[PDB]
RNA sequence: GGAUUUUUGGAGCAGGGAGCCACGCAUCGACCUGGUAUUGCAGUACCUCCAGGAACGGUGC
């Protein structure tokens, strides 16, 4: 084993993943400014793209074309900073080779794999020009990742959360427009004025699994960003911040209760009060801080899912049809876009007849049917037959006329 | 010719000489062994014997597989992800490959479901204590070089290599 | 109904039967009847225990037969 | 012998004594009033016998068909 | 003749049912099949040795229910009568 | 189409023998189905039958008198057709046990005939020292010998192996 | 082919011992001579007897008429 | 229907309806209900009225029920005696 | 009052787990339309049973070690 | 009457408690005179409802797929979920 | 439309003690240690016997 080797190989494909995904800026330099641009709202530190080359798709002077294919797109960089990042980390942690060379030296074949599969498979399965994702996500699809309302991080799906919310209420007085209304305070009115109780068992069932789905659905929209950074950013956050403050009412506790003063809050958490509820609860305040965090994050999109189930109930029922078949078409397409009649009787005409030898060819006529037999896909008929074109293999219209064939008899 | 998630649909799936559902990548010789998750573990031997895989690695989560036959193949090294890759590997035949070094044998010794080792007509076995190695190692092992292992042999090879 | 007029399609592919005395297996079904009785060939037999053996023909009637796991193309 | 149904049987039991024994391990011993269609059995003033032992007399008992696992005159 | 008139007929009552396998569902039952399938409308449905939970909906089969304990103003006599 | 083992130990089971014989097999190539009945009239008897007669020739070439669970099993070529064998492939004299043919090439010599017909174990004439070296001819006395010595050089190349019937 | 029904009618006719297992009572079985059957296979044992599995005895029971549904497996017996 | 309800095994059941007699048919799950029968089936199906259901887990206990659409399957045994008077 | 399909399985060597923790292995020679499976020379595991007939309330599942 | 007791659940996510003590909830995407409901992407729990709990919230949750869970082996139903988008 | 594969159920009942570990009964069936026996062409519920161990596994209570 050549380590050595080995390491600069590593340190190659390193290079040749750099470079693939720079042919791909440079091809399509749009999703890099949009996931410059949706990492600005989660990082402060990051420096920004610029506004019109983003707006124009560029990066220096070319202005690219507009590209379901930013989420492909992002997905296969995820999945090309997934792999460079293992063999980064694989790594981390003569002689006698040119003599070995020698052996089995006679062999009539191509070496030519040792650095350029690298490229190949990574570079942006096809033949020339099918799908813009590499060879290592070419069977990728945002079908498994996303549902058709969704339509490839374009929206949300709160139907099936305002329905929750309905079992959960045990009633029918909950309508569409109530719930995404009632989810836009999801920094302390849903600890203590929100819509449900914060510690309800009906609500808070439905509550974490609307959570949960909100937490993936962020993930499948910013899968090119850093989830697992922005998933430890959102825990230190919640861990430093007391992050509730009043002018009377001081710091409240998310047992639903306020405290006198920050002494009084501090010494809470030791007495048999908060204990309780931070030892029983814990689970589910970190789902409704999650839930926020995904509602804040995700707010253009619960906007755009919000004015999307306006535009579905204030529409017509074959609006709401066109609307229904357009997300549908958006959902489910690919990434990148591609005489008389005694004539009839007195001649044979009137019945038709097929050939079995000619791909069984219908011709009308019995004129036409006995010239097959001298034709030119119905050549290429007995050329399939293997018998050659002969008066006997003339005579048969079958193809198993073909076993009397010149193999045999002689 | 590297082994795919299309090559693995197209592996024959069928039972085996002891009745075993099996994946069937033989004849492949491909140089990197992958693309081991597409079973979703409906097979639980996986065939891939004459290939030119050189480090026995690379291999996807299986929970149901229990064989691995890489036999008259160019594996000289083994990955240290075995025992959490394939826990319940039972049978790894690497029979006339190129195993020599006797610590590219050191990463079988991590799987503690192993009990069938063929690895005949291989530099690893032709090794000075190379069955009492194994042994030591792997106390596991039931069959090795098809030969049982006894009391006896287990309080022989307790001595070398403690 | 429904449910046993999608049931008879479910040969040809890869399913599991689950019974009601805990024997799941799954493999490439022969035929399946309307009332969740299904006919496999090379398919593999888990118990209750944890056992997992491989059988070449097996049958499970619907008169012990508790659930049926088709695949995700048949949902849709 | 002769070709005798077991519903004929059970209709030649009535007036004579016949226990029902049921799937739990007890019978119930009685005069049977009459049979069903369904093979259901109606013991009058049967007496409950559990493991081997009689437990009492009920009175008029309308075993269930399906419950009941067997029926023998005695 | 049958009870499964009957139990047609409690649409919009409040009743009890005990499963088979003892869980106790007590809630107003919205409407009954033929096959005693009775779809039951805010009941809160009790397992053994376990907490109760609380659902908007509930539907119970007529083979796993064991016995429908119907409330003391329900018109049982009513509903007997065809 | 089967390799025949033989001189085997009845100590071990009937599955873990047809396992040990899978294992064994699996150096030469894929089988597709073992034989191992563990009664009393086949006890210490197991073979694996493959759709290729190829396979089981260099399994017999193989794994004649290896270690196998403490005995030396002997592998020959099957005397009697496999069912699973049989199956997947779909003249009384054919296959004969005398070989003679010609175009023999690759220095195809008397000694290397002689040393290609010990496998078979009941080789009685070799013959195969012409001016052209082309023409040979080997005879055995026992048909199995013989099936077992042609599918060990079924494919030394292609040369022609024609059997005398 | 012959039927488990014509199979049982032809025990019945030829008036010999046959074994019913219980089903869901694998300590227990029927068993006596047939003179009959219904049409949901229950068949009639006349000197019928239980014959346990574990405790290997057999309790008196006389003319039984036995229920289809009870019936597990049965087959025929020498005694 | 009917005519075999009235002289079959269901017999008891419908004299029961009709004297509003006290029966005490036993259920699978362990228990004993004791009541009157308002009405029967041909499946031995009845809506039992005040049914006390005993149930021994053997310690006696007893609920109460003024009505009790009891289902036919869970029906095993139903002596019906002078319970009632 | 459809028949089982067990046309497959007819002369051939099947093994029927029945209720109460048993099976039963033979030749089945027919079938019933209510799942009653008529095995000749069945063996209940062990020691044969000579010629039995298995109802359909019992039978579970049926796996066959022959030709199907 | 209008027999929508089986058609309130139709491709919406209710949870089926078996009579063997396990409960699939999943798309009952179907309904018969029977009562058998298909589930598109179930998932079974064997244990209890989960309904907020604080110790463990996910345990031993299997995801079936597309199963098909018979009206004979049901001993309750109950609502978990809405309908979803996918 | 209460007679085996769906809805008038063949299901109910019994699971704890002792000091972080081991268990009350019967039955069948793989198995570990050593000796011995078959040199046999088989498509198989399962197949040699003697001796010890079993803290081995499933079923009903
Ligand atoms: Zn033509």
């Amino acid at each position: 084993e050549t380590i050595l080797e080995q390491q600069r190989r590593y340190h190659e494909e390193k290079e040749r993943l750099m470079d693939v995904m720079a042919k791909e800026m440079l091809t399509k330099k749009s999703t890099l400014r949009d996931q410059i641009n949706s990492d600005h709202r989660t990082r402060a530190m990051q420096d920004r793209y610029m506004e019109v080359s983003g707006n124009l798709r560029d990066l220096y002077d070319d202005k690219d074309g507009l590209r379901a294919e930013f989420y492909n797109r992002l997905k296969q960089i995820k999945e090309f900073h997934r792999k460079h990042p293992n063999e980064i980390c694989v790594p981390m942690s003569l002689k006698a080779r040119e003599n070995p060379s020698e052996e089995a030296q006679n062999l009539v074949e191509f070496t030519d794999e040792e650095g350029y599969g690298r490229y190949l498979d990574l570079h942006d399965y096809i033949n020339l020009k099918a799908s813009e994702k590499l060879d290592y996500i070419t069977y990728l699809s945002i079908f498994d990742q996303l549902f058709d309302i969704p339509k490839e991080r374009k929206n949300a799906e709160y139907k099936r959360y305002l329905e929750m919310l309905l079992e959960y209420l045990q009633d029918y007085t909950d309508r569409v427009k109530p719930l995404q209304d009632q989810n836009e305070l999801f920094f302390e009115k849903k600890w203590e004025n929100g819509t449900f109780p914060g510690w309800p068992k009906e609500t808070s069932s439905a509550l974490t699994h609307a959570g949960a789905h909100l937490d993936l659905s962020a993930f499948s929209s910013w899968e090119e960003l850093a989830s697992l950074g922005l998933d430890r950013l959102k825990s230190a956050l919640l861990a430093l911040g007391g992050t509730l403050e009043e002018r009377a009412q001081r710091l409240f506790s998310t047992k639903s209760l306020e405290s006198l003063d920050t002494s009084l809050f501090a010494k809470n958490p030791k007495s048999k009060g908060t204990k309780r509820d931070t030892e029983r609860n814990k689970d589910i305040a970190f789902l409704e801080a999650q839930i926020y965090e995904y509602v804040e994050i995700l707010g253009e999109q619960r906007h755009l899912t919000h004015e999307n189930v306006q535009r579905k109930q204030a529409r017509t029922g074959e609006e709401r049809e066109e609307e229904e078949e357009e997300q549908i078409s958006e959902s489910e397409s690919e990434d990148e876009e591609n005489i008389p009649y005694w004539l009839y009787k007195l001649h044979g005409l009137n019945i038709n007849y097929n050939c079995e030898i000619c791909g069984n060819y219908t011709y009308r006529g019995p004129k036409a049917f006995q010239r097959h037999f001298a034709e030119w896909r119905h050549a290429h008929g007995m050329r399939c037959l293997g018998i050659p074109n002969t008066a006997h293999f003339a005579n048969v219209t079958q193809i198993e006329d073909a076993v009397s064939l010149w193999a045999k008899l002689k | 010719v590297k082994l795919t998630a299309e090559l693995i649909e197209q592996a024959a799936q069928y039972t085996n000489a002891v009745r075993d559902r099996e994946l069937d990548l033989r004849g492949y010789k491909i140089p990197v062994i992958e693309n081991l998750g597409a079973t979703l573990d409906q097979f639980d031997a996986i065939d891939f014997s004459d290939n030119e895989i050189r480090k026995l690695d690379g291999f996807p989560l299986l929970r149901r597989l229990k064989t691995l036959l890489v036999n008259n193949n160019r594996i000289c090294r083994i990955g240290e992800g075995l025992d959490q890759a394939l826990p319940c590997l039972t049978e790894l035949i690497l029979t006339n490959n190129s195993l020599v070094e006797l610590g590219d044998l050191d990463p079988l010794a991590s799987l503690k479901s192993l009990t069938y080792l063929s690895i005949l007509r291989n530099p690893v076995t032709n090794k000075k204590h190379y069955r009492l190695y194994v042994i030591y190692k792997v106390p596991q092992v039931r069959v090795l070089d098809f030969q049982k292992v006894k009391l006896k042999e287990r309080q022989e090879a307790e001595k070398m290599f403690k | 109904g429904v449910p046993i007029k999608v049931l008879h399609e479910a040969e040809g592919h890869i399913v599991t039967c689950e019974t009601n005395t805990g024997e799941v297996y799954r493999g490439k079904l022969i035929e399946a009847e309307d009332n969740m009785n299904c006919q496999m060939s090379n398919i593999t037999v888990t118990y209750r225990d944890g056992r997992v053996a491989q059988l070449e023909q097996v049958y499970i009637r619907g008169s012990k037969i508790r659930f049926l796991i088709l695949p995700d193309m048949l949902k849709n | 012998s002769l070709p005798l149904n077991p519903k004929p049987f059970l209709n030649g039991l009535t007036g004579k004594p016949v226990m029902v024994k049921l799937k739990w391990g007890m019978e119930y011993k009685g005069y049977l009033v009459s049979v069903d269609g369904y093979m259901n059995m109606q013991l009058a003033n049967t007496e409950e016998y559990i493991d081997g032992a009689l437990s009492g007399h009920l009175g008029e008992v309308l075993i269930r068909c399906n419950n009941v696992l067997y029926i023998r005159g005695v | 003749m049958k009870l499964v008139r009957f139990l047609m007929k409690l649409s919009h009552e409040t009743v009890t049912i005990e499963l088979k396998n003892g869980t106790q569902v007590h809630g107003t039952i919205t409407g009954v099949d033929v096959s005693m399938n009775t779809h039951l409308k805010a009941v809160k449905m009790t397992l053994k040795n376990r907490e109760p939970v609380q659902l908007e909906t509930l539907s119970i089969r007529g083979n796993n229910i064991r016995y429908f304990i119907l409330p003391d103003s329900l018109p049982l006599d009513t509903l007997l009568v065809d | 189409h089967t390799i025949y083992i033989n001189n085997m130990n009845d100590k071990i089971k009937k599955e873990e023998l047809k396992r040990s014989l899978y294992a064994l097999f699996s150096q030469f190539g894929h089988v597709v189905d073992i034989v191992a009945l563990k009664t009393m009239k086949m006890r210490g008897q197991a073979f694996v039958i493959f759709k290729e007669l190829g396979s089981s020739t260099n399994a017999l070439r193989q794994l004649q008198g290896f270690p196998f669970y403490g005995k030396p099993m002997r592998i020959q070529y099957a005397k009697t057709d496999s069912d699973i064998i049989s199956k997947m492939r779909g003249p009384d004299y054919p296959p004969n046990y005398i070989l003679f043919l010609n175009n023999l090439p690759e220095e195809t010599n008397e000694m290397m005939l002689s040393m290609l017909f010990n496998q078979f174990p009941g080789f009685k004439e070799v013959r195969l020292v012409p001016g052209r070296h082309d023409i040979a001819f080997v005879e055995f006395e026992n048909d199995g010998q013989a099936g077992a010595a042609r599918d060990a050089l079924q494919g030394f190349k292609a040369m022609k192996i024609t059997y005398a019937k | 082919m012959v039927q488990p029904i014509n199979l049982i009618f032809r025990y019945l006719q030829n008036r010999s011992r046959i074994q019913v297992w219980l089903y869901e009572q694998v300590n227990m079985r029927i068993e006596g001579c047939i003179i009959g059957f219904d049409e949901y296979m229950n068949l009639v044992l006349d000197d019928a007897e239980e014959i346990h599995s574990k405790t290997k005895s057999r309790k008196q029971l006389g003319r039984i008429m036995l229920k289809g549904d009870n019936i597990t497996l049965l087959q025929s017996v020498s005694n | 229907e009917e005519e075999e309800f009235n002289t079959g095994p269901l017999s008891v059941l419908t004299q029961s309806v009709k004297n509003n007699t006290q029966v005490l048919i036993n259920c699978r799950n362990n228990k004993k209900l004791l009541g009157r029968v308002k009405a029967f089936d041909r499946h031995c199906n009845m809506v039992l009225e005040n049914v006390k259901e005993m149930w021994t887990e053997p310690v006696n206990k007893d609920r109460y029920i003024s009505k009790m659409f009891l289902r036919g399957d869970s029906v095993i045994v139903v002596l019906r005696n002078p319970l009632i008077a | 009052a459809h028949p089982p399909e067990l046309k497959k399985f007819m002369d051939k060597k099947l093994s029927l787990k029945l209720n109460g923790g048993r099976h039963v292995q033979g030749i089945l020679r027919g079938f019933d339309p209510f799942m009653n499976l008529v095995i000749d020379e069945c063996v209940e595991m062990q020691n044969n049973i000579g010629m039995v007939v298995i109802r359909g309330n019992s039978i579970i599942m049926l796996e066959a070690l022959e030709r199907v | 009457g209008k027999s929508s007791k089986m058609l309130q659940h139709i491709d919406y996510r209710m949870r089926c408690i078996l009579q063997d003590g396990r409960i699939f909830i999943g798309t009952f995407k179907a309904f018969d005179k029977h009562m058998n409901l298909i589930l598109c992407d179930c998932d079974e729990f064997r244990k209890i409802k989960p309904k907020n709990s604080k110790q463990a919230e996910r345990e031993e949750k299997r995801v079936l797929g597309l199963v098909l869970l018979r009206g004979e082996n049901l001993v309750s139903m109950t609502v978990e979920g809405p309908p979803p988008k996918d």
